[PDB]
């Protein structure tokens, strides 16, 4: 319809994970964003840049939609000017990043009791990642000198690990999902 | 959040006196910087906004500058209506508006060294159970200055409060209160209760007491 | 030219709510995002919420999320703050701020005088006023000790003495209550000759005391 | 504080589906916020985890028990629900209802421990009917007397299934009162006794009444118990 | 799934005693093993989380130690009240068996002789067809007790049953009572009813005993 079509991202039955983190173009269309923003108190709401009250008032060449899933104590790495793990190796936001960072905790969707080892982030990368990049790479990471030709074994790790979300972990690993809005569609 | 840092926590300086504040940003802020001046017993006031937009009836001596992590503030010719408290906020991360902890302009003027008084508590006070001894430092300057609570040549700890008034309008000194406070059970167990006073003006550490 | 008035402050038990206000005059209210501010005694200036112009986005600042709600009535000009299960460390000055509009971003450009919130378990009790007599000029004052709320307004001789005045910030001590002192240093030749008399008086409780200082 | 009490059946037959209820009570709490799981116990043996509600599509359940368990919360009533179908001698058991210990923020565990318990209901898998008790008194006399102080109770006797509960005096009597476990017949019917001490003083002068009560035939006997 | 150990089984600790209870792990369960105290009637309550944490409530005398796959639980200065049942439970995992299988922890206190009391079948169980003889053992420890049913001084066997309280909360006393069920028939056949009991608190076998119709 003529709407922006932010309902297939936040309401996806699937997220991706955050390594491989998805991107949603998202152009020349309406959008609600007073009424779509106006979250709950148990949404984590941080925008950059950028007041929530004035996107209504504003124009864009684009905004970009992207989502993922991480664990509870990593959001405050989805943010500008952040280091960690998910900061540096899976999704770097840039220092002048001008958009909102929507969070909500999502242990009824994502978890399960044998573990939904199905999320994945990156752990090891030679060098940290730069903004906006997304690297979905799994070579045998070097942590020594001898080559690992593709094998693993000793100072050669497979880059990725798993969450493994269980509905009996605490707040701090519990599954969230995560969408990013960036804004470079006129808000109605 | 996002952590801004001012420095000096406080400097002196006289009428005419060229000052400049920094402020610095845990991470980049971008230009979205803003100054706040503030009296004591009133409401904040906007000097800049956009680290170097002055708002409209400032005087045209104050103004901003930098962009990224490192801001400054300056004023170009001290005035007497500008000896205040000055406060940087970030607007970068807009749902979460963070404040420096600011800068105090504070009149200069020389060295003077507190006046101690002490004052043993009533005799209408000790028929309530409590003893209060105060301590009161008189006309200093600069604000720093140690007071220590001795009582049989024991030193008192996490059981005294002090209170600092303003700078004076007169002299532009200072003046400090401490009250240690003790039940009257324990008023009676020991006898000598002084009151060590510490100050740049001292060049040695000053005692007064007396004996209950 | 623009004016804030805040109302509705005062003292409050822990859990309990409180409910502020704040009339705007001499700007277009109903175009204007409004802020509210707090401040405690001593400390820094922390942002407390934001409502956008019509009212229909809200954003509160994670210390007191899920617990406090603004509001405004652009008819009445007017901004409310309904605090909900207050904690001790809400007590601060709650300043109403308007936004200047002139970014995409929000600043304060024009502050209210703000009200004070005391969030505290014990009632309006009067101070009990002793003396601090003297033992090269000397000095002496009065100790008024244990009144609740702020604040107490002490003077001197009917403020005929006022020069040598020194009026301390108050204390919270660990009862709860309040510690404040008040000192003058007089010439001392004229110490038993002349009368010093403190005026302590505590509105909240309505407690006009004068004590006589002497020697 | 949370509070939880199982309500259900003590009497289901063989192949039969049992079907437990424990309800949350509390200081206007949500269940929706809590998880939800049920322990039994066989008569004489340890402890089995039988299954957890996490959230709607996410509930744990025993492996050993197959796919005969359900587990469903209702957080507008507060309370939730067992079901086990297919049942066995097996099944005989006391259930618990017990909520695991919400985890802390850094936990990272596979599972949790159960903070909170309810009481226990006794659920008793038989072919047999009910059948209330009958109260017989144990009347104090000479060869029941001690020196100053007398024997008496009451023997309930013939009754299915499990539990009866005895109180004395409307439970105004507790201290000298004991109740014994109830020692299965060989007519398949239990049987028990409970005792009380007194005073050889009082035996005249003070009424004692015990109360019997068997949930499972809605039998309530008080009976009298005088020096024959 | 993961199987707990709990060692020993069941031991008897005088008060005020230092009590010990181990429980192993056949594999790493890291730290997340639970203790519980159940007594008698009464649903389980959690006393350790994270083998070393104490619950809310719990007295400072009980504690947990261990890491890996042995742990241990302290019980410090004994307790009569502390009579219970304790379950050590991992929960790396949700797995089947997930508690141990339970250590029984009795008082230790010195001898007492049990009081010895026989009730006659009632008025109205003799008017039902049946007749049952009580015999009651009131307060006494240890647990060991030996009852015969003597019937004219014929030793009787097999047509009764005996019931053993739990350990008193209060003074760490048992009680027993044996029933001796007969037809109301063969009740009316004999005239002397006798219950015999053996104890360590008994330097003498007591033998309480009625006539039919005294
Ligand atoms: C995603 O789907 C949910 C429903 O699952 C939508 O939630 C509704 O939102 C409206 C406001 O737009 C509320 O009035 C309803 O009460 C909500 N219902 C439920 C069940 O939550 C949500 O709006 C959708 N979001 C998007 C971006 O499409
Ligand atoms: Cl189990």
């Amino acid at each position: 319809t003529n709407l922006c079509p932010f309902d297939e991202v936040f309401n996806a039955t699937r997220f991706a994970s955050v390594y491989a983190w998805n991107r949603k173009r998202i152009s020349n269309c309406v959008a609600d964003y007073s009424v779509l923003y106006n979250l709950a108190p148990f949404f984590t709401f941080k925008c950059y840049g950028v007041s929530p009250t004035k996107l209504n008032d504003l124009c864009f060449t684009n905004v970009y939609a992207d989502s993922f899933v991480i664990r509870g104590d990593e959001v405050r790495q989805i943010a500008p000017g952040q280091t960690g793990n998910i900061a540096d190796y899976n999704y770097k936001l840039p220092d002048d990043f001008t958009g909102c960072v929507i969070a909500w905790n999502s242990n009824k969707l994502d978890s399960k009791v044998s573990g939904n080892y199905n999320y994945l982030y990156r752990l090891f990368r030679k060098s940290n990642l730069k903004p906006f990049e997304r690297d979905i790479s799994t070579e045998i990471y070097q942590a020594g000198n001898k080559p690992c030709n593709g094998v693993a074994g000793f100072n050669c790790y497979f880059p990725l690990r798993s969450y493994s979300f269980r509905p009996t972990y605490g707040v701090g690993h519990q599954p969230y999902r995560v969408v990013v809005l960036s804004f470079e569609v006129c808000g109605k | 959040d996002i952590q801004m840092t001012q420095s000096p926590s406080s400097l002196s300086a006289s009428v005419g006196d060229r000052v400049t504040i920094t402020c610095r940003a845990s991470q980049s802020i971008s230009s979205y910087l803003n100054w706040y001046q503030q009296k004591p017993g009133k409401a904040p006031k906007l000097l800049i906004y956009a680290a170097s937009s002055l708002q409209s009836g400032v005087p045209s001596r104050f103004s901003g500058s930098g962009s990224g992590t490192d801001f400054t503030l300056t004023i170009s010719s001290l005035q007497p209506e500008d000896f205040a408290t000055y406060y940087c906020q970030q607007s970068y991360s807009t749902l979460a508006l963070t404040f420096g902890g600011g800068t105090k302009v504070e009149i200069k003027r020389t060295v003077a060294a507190p006046s101690v008084f002490i004052f043993p508590p009533s005799d209408e006070q000790l028929k309530s159970g409590t003893a209060s001894v105060v301590c009161l430092l008189n006309n200093f300057y600069p604000r720093e200055a140690k007071v220590q609570w001795k009582v049989d040549n024991a030193l008192q700890s996490g059981n005294s409060q002090e209170s600092v008034t303003e700078q004076d309008s007169k002299d532009s000194t200072y003046s400090l209160s401490s009250t240690l406070t003790l039940s009257k059970a324990d008023y009676e167990k020991h006898k000598v209760y002084a009151c060590e006073v510490t100050h740049q003006g001292l060049s040695s550490p000053v005692t007064k007491s007396f004996n209950r | 030219e623009v004016q804030l008035v805040e109302s509705g402050g005062g003292v409050v038990q822990p859990g309990r709510s409180l409910r502020l206000s704040c009339a705007a005059s001499a700007f277009t209210f109903s175009s204007y995002d409004m802020h509210w501010v707090r401040q405690a005694p001593g400390k820094g200036l922390e942002w407390v919420a934001v409502i956008s112009y019509d009212g229909s986005n809200k954003y509160y600042a994670d210390s007191v999320k899920g617990r406090f709600t603004i509001s405004r009535d652009n008819s009445k000009n007017t901004l409310y703050l309904q605090m909900n299960s207050l904690r001790a460390e809400d007590t601060a000055v709650y300043y109403c701020a308007k936004d200047g509009g002139k970014l995409w971003v929000y600043y304060f450009d024009y502050w209210g005088q703000g009200t004070l919130v005391t969030v505290s378990s014990a009632s309006t009790k009067g101070p009990s006023v002793f003396p601090l007599a003297p033992s090269g000029t000397a000095a002496l004052g009065c100790l008024v000790k244990d009144y609740f709320p702020e604040p107490v307004t002490v003077s001197w001789n009917s403020g005929a003495l006022t020069s040598g005045v020194h009026t301390f910030p108050a204390v919270l001590q660990s009862s709860g209550l309040y510690s404040l002192s008040s000192v003058v240093t007089v010439p001392s030749s004229s110490l038993g000759t002349q009368t010093y008399i403190c005026n302590v008086n505590h509105k909240p409780s309505n407690t006009k005391v004068d004590k006589r200082v002497e020697p | 504080q949370v509070q939880l009490q199982e309500s259900g059946p003590g009497l289901v037959k063989p192949s039969e589906t049992l079907s437990l209820t424990c309800t949350v009570s509390g200081d206007s709490i949500s269940s929706s916020r809590y998880y939800w799981g049920w322990i039994r116990q066989p008569p004489g043996k340890g402890l089995e985890w039988i299954g957890t509600f996490y959230y709607s599509g996410i509930t744990y359940y025993n492996p050993s028990l197959k796919s005969r368990v359900t587990i469903f919360v209702d957080t507008s009533k507060n309370q939730f629900s067992l079901k086990l179908s297919s049942v066995t001698a097996a099944d005989t058991a006391v259930y618990y209802c017990a909520r695991p210990r919400p985890p802390d923020y850094y936990d990272n565990s596979g599972a949790l421990l159960f903070d909170i318990w309810g009481q226990g209901t006794m659920v008793t898998v038989s072919s047999a009917s009910t059948k209330g008790p009958s109260v017989f008194p144990l009347a104090p006399s000479s060869k029941s007397t001690s020196g100053g102080t007398a024997a008496l109770g009451c023997l309930v006797k013939d009754y299915f299934p499990e539990p009866v509960t005895v109180s004395w005096n409307s439970g105004a009597l507790t201290s000298g009162v004991h109740t014994f476990p109830a020692v299965l017949q060989s007519s398949g019917l239990y049987s028990l006794s409970s005792v009380v001490t007194v005073p050889s003083s009082s035996l005249g002068t003070q009424t004692y009444i015990c109360n019997v009560n068997h949930k499972p035939s809605n039998t309530k006997v008080d009976k009298k118990v005088e020096p024959k």
